RNA sequence: CGAGAGCUAACUUCCGUAGCCGAGAGGGAAACAACCCAGACCAUCAGCUAAGGUCCCUAAAUGAUCGCUCAGUGGUUAAGGA
RNA sequence: GGAGGUUUGGCACCUCGAUGUCGGCUCGUCGCAUCCUGGGGCUGAAGAAGGUCCCAAGGGUUGGGCUGUUCGCCCAUUAAA
RNA sequence: CGGAACGGAUAACCGCUGAAAGCAUCUAAGCGGGAAGCCAGCCCCAAGAUGAGUUCUCCCACUGAAGGUAAGACUCCCGGAA
């Protein structure tokens, strides 16, 4: 179970039938959430209560929480993923907003950002993505890593900025 | 509007002429004064045991045989055919109680 | 000996279906159609009301039953097999799937044919009837 | 989208720089704009225009009124084209730029009652190894009790003929302006000088 | 008959099986479904029956 | 139901035994000699029930109370796995 | 331990007042336990060519010599026979 | 000349956020990606879609179910890549 909490100082938090609303430094991340919990909050902090013990009741308990910690921390203090390409070549590049992958195929490989979503590309072979909503922020970096994700040979391809990865042998 | 119950006599709030199974009281003599279970008489409708209260004469008319019918059985493949005659005993009544 | 009646009446009413499950309300729909809410004066002849079900669209099916639920239907051809519909995509022209239903329950006779006129499916807020003047009549049984 | 009609006339040989090709001649003479159907007052969009003018005494009085509404003279032929919203008149040259690919539908050549060998390809018998279905005979037709059936859709004998039939990416080879002629590379369908339609591809490939 | 029974008994926001457990109930109600049907179509009267009847099952 | 023969196959074949069918109508089992109910003297626009049922087709509680299964399981098996 | 009913059967239920039988030819249509093609997982998968399993029935699946043959063998090709 | 592209929802599969277990997990709420296959897209039929649809236009309101008639079809003649 987890319950304890840490609302800052510049945001607020709504409540309606289990669903609130949430604004702040970057505003309008309301997220879904069940009426058979308890949305509910003290003031200075807030928390989620289970009604009931049940499994399905407390499988909800802990999924509403963490969706509540990440929905109001990314409002106020935001998310940033980070990726690095490697391979011969694999170039990246930032066309306005858009990020213009050049990675190991007869085409350049571009992605358009879904709103609120930020790409970034501090070095040339060094993705970054900046947002609020985390989910979309792990989406679109999983977008960006599905076109070409690690060989189980040689590792070409993106990989999240710290990662290490297997390698099986060959010839 | 009302009607014998036909099981064998008894009935409810009517006014009229009606066959129905015969009364072993020969003649119009009968004057049949039967209990009845409804009536609407002054459309102020009455039921239950207040209707072992109230009960209705009625003259008899006349007896009678209805219409003839024939009683037909067939089975399949095995001959077998039956037909018989039948006409059912009744004796008509005419209403005239409270 | 039975007191039979005329058809004179015709009488037109407006079945709400937001938010009822989807056979639930067709069998109230069917009920309604086949007369049995009056005295059912007759097998003979129709005495049902027309039936004018509004916002058709907003149906509920309670189960899993909005995916994985088919609508098998035979083109004569083979491979015009079974030209499965199936699901909410059939509520791509809602107003056929609740007719389906109370045809499921309407009579298969000549007569049952015809009284599938009387079903009067609307998917959206609004009907022509109004110059019938159809009556408001609860989803709620009781 | 856009379109026009005109009679098929006849076919020939050109050369396209130095490739011989064949070439279809259909005459796309002028169109009046009839009737401007609109989704607000007709449920869709569409253009009816005419061809091929008849002589006002062999018109009904219901048609002159039609074609009065428009200021038109009477046409023994009008059609709809979907979408299509021109001004003033269709007239052929305006619709066509050499060389773009256009669908062209017209009414196949009835040949009337056709056997299977000729209607449906199919194969025939043999001509002298024993039979007396020596040609032409479908053979057998179905299975045998299970499905009593003879499939619905079985091919057979028929009227293999005046269909309506499309035949798609058709290139203008040539446009002659003031002639109302148009080329087109290859055939088309019909007898000479039956109705067709040039229209812009159904199917807009790369 | 019994069908057209039930009719009027939901009418009233009872049904047969209720209803004629509660024209059973008080005893004296012994008549033929046919003669309830009839009542059926004089609505007052089958109204009184509903009212008798559904004061015998409290 | 109890055995043999068969492969503890068969709407298989051969015996014992009970019941039905043959010779059996009527209600149930969608349909259906064998199963479950129940043995048709005749007539009725009368009543209680059997089996079986009570959402609509389709007669009759969208009955009541504590649960169980979210699989359309219900509405086609097992060794085995979870 | 199951599945399917395509084999050789068993059984003997409708058909001996007739249910034409093997092979070919002609038309076909269906299943999918998938020969090709499409999407995948693992691979003892470097690449290429594969293996094997999963999802997939839209379409497609060659012509000849031998024999009545089905089949099978062979010629010569195939995305595949 | 054609099979096709673009679209949508999908199978195996691949993932995003993520609990029930302060880890982890593509799923238990939720969301995204993915086939020659499913729906749409191409060509043809089709309102006997008795649920009979729409639009444009024409003849009008005659005399005693009938009858002369309007608008307008047909009969017949001559022919037709029908
Ligand atoms: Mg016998
Ligand atoms: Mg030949
Ligand atoms: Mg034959
Ligand atoms: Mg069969
Ligand atoms: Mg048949
Ligand atoms: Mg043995
Ligand atoms: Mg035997
Ligand atoms: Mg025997
Ligand atoms: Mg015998
Ligand atoms: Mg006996
Ligand atoms: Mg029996
Ligand atoms: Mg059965
Ligand atoms: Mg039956
Ligand atoms: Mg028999
Ligand atoms: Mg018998
Ligand atoms: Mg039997
Ligand atoms: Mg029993
Ligand atoms: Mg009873
Ligand atoms: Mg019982
Ligand atoms: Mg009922
Ligand atoms: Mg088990
Ligand atoms: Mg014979
Ligand atoms: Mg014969
Ligand atoms: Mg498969
Ligand atoms: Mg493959
Ligand atoms: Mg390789
Ligand atoms: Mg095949
Ligand atoms: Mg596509
Ligand atoms: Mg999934
Ligand atoms: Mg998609
Ligand atoms: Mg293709
Ligand atoms: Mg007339």
């Amino acid at each position: 179970g987890k319950q304890p909490i840490a609302v800052p100082s510049g945001v607020t938090v709504n409540a309606q039938d289990g669903v609130f609303k949430v604004k702040g430094p970057k505003g309008e991340l309301t997220v879904p959430y069940n009426t058979e919990l308890t949305v509910r909050q003290d003031g200075d902090q807030l928390l989620v209560e289970r009604p009931s013990d049940a499994q399905k009741h407390r499988a909800l308990h802990g999924l509403t929480r963490t969706l509540v910690a990440n929905a109001v921390k990314g409002v106020s203090d935001g998310y940033t993923i980070n990726l690095e390409l490697r391979g011969v070549g694999f170039r990246a590049k930032l066309t306005g907003k858009a990020l213009e992958m050049n990675i190991g195929y007869s085409h350049p490989v571009i992605i358009e950002p879904p709103a609120g979503v930020t790409f970034a590309v501090p070095e040339p072979t060094r993705i970054d993505v900046s947002g609020i909503d985390k989910q979309l922020v792990g989406q679109v970096a999983a977008n960006v890593r599905k076109v070409r994700k690690p060989d189980a040979y040689h590792g070409k391809g993106v990989r999240f900025v710290g990662e290490q990865i297997a390698l099986k042998a060959g010839k | 509007m009302f009607a014998i119950i036909q099981t064998g006599g008894k009935q409810a709030r009517v006014s009229e002429g009606d066959v129905i199974r015969v009364e072993s009281l020969q003649g119009e003599a009968g004057d049949k004064v039967e209990l009845k279970a409804l009536f609407v008489g002054g459309e102020q409708t009455v039921f239950g045991e207040d209707a072992g209260k109230y009960t209705v004469q009625a003259e008899v008319v006349e007896h009678g045989r209805g219409k003839k019918i024939y009683i037909r059985k067939y089975k399949s493949g095995v001959q077998y055919r039956r037909r018989t005659g039948h006409r059912q005993n009744f004796t008509a009544i005419k209403i005239l109680g409270i | 000996k039975t007191y039979i009646p005329k058809n004179d009446e015709q009488n037109w009413v407006v079945v709400d279906a937001s938010g009822v499950p989807l056979g639930r309300l067709a069998t109230l729909i069917a009920s309604r159609i086949r007369g049995k809410h009056r005295p059912d004066f007759t097998p003979n002849m129709i005495q049902g009301d027309f039936v004018v079900v509004i916002n058709a669209a907003q149906v509920a099916l309670t189960g899993k039953k909005l995916d994985d639920k088919v609508y098998t239907r035979y083109t004569g051809y083979q491979g015009g097999l079974k030209t499965e519909t199936a699901r909410e995509a059939l509520s791509k022209h809602p107003e056929r799937v609740i007719e389906h239903a109370v045809f499921g329950m309407l009579p298969k006779g000549r007569q049952g044919r015809a009284m599938h006129t009387r079903l009067k499916v609307y998917a959206g807020e609004t009907h022509p009837h109004s110059a019938q003047k159809p009556q408001v009549l609860k989803t709620q049984p009781l | 989208m856009k379109g026009i009609l005109g009679t098929k006339i006849g076919m020939t040989q050109i050369w396209k720089n130095d490739r011989a090709i064949p070439v279809t001649v259909v005459l796309a003479g002028p169109c009046p704009i009839v009737q401007r159907k609109t989704a607000q007052t007709d449920g869709y969009e569409a253009v009816q225009i005419g061809y091929a003018p008849k002589a006002e005494r062999k018109v009904n009085k219901p048609m002159q009124g039609h074609f009065a509404k428009a200021g038109v003279a009477p046409t023994r032929i009008l059609r709809e084209f979907r979408g299509f919203a021109p001004d003033g008149d269709s007239v052929n040259v305006d619709i066509f730029a050499e060389g773009e690919k256009i669908d062209a539908t017209g009414t196949s050549k009835g040949k009337g009652t056709q056997g299977v060998m000729k209607r449906w390809n199919f194969a025939g018998g043999p001509a002298s190894h024993g039979s007396k279905k020596w040609h032409r005979r479908p053979g057998s037709i179905g299975q045998r009790k299970t499905p009593g059936r003879v499939y619905k859709g079985k091919r057979m004998a028929g009227h293999m003929g005046m269909e309506r039939v499309t035949v798609q990416n058709l290139e203008v080879v040539e446009i002659r302006a003031g002639e109302n002629l148009i080329l087109v590379k290859g055939a088309i369908p019909g007898a000479n000088g039956g109705l067709v339609v040039l229209r812009s591809a159904a199917k807009a490939s790369a | 008959w019994i069908q057209r029974i039930n009719a009027g008994a939901r009418l009233h926001g009872m049904n047969y099986s209720t209803f004629i457990n509660g024209l059973k109930r008080a005893n004296i109600d012994l008549n033929r479904k046919v003669l309830a049907d009839i009542a059926a179509r004089e609505p007052e009267a089958f109204k009184a029956l509903v009212d008798a009847s559904r004061n015998a099952r409290q």
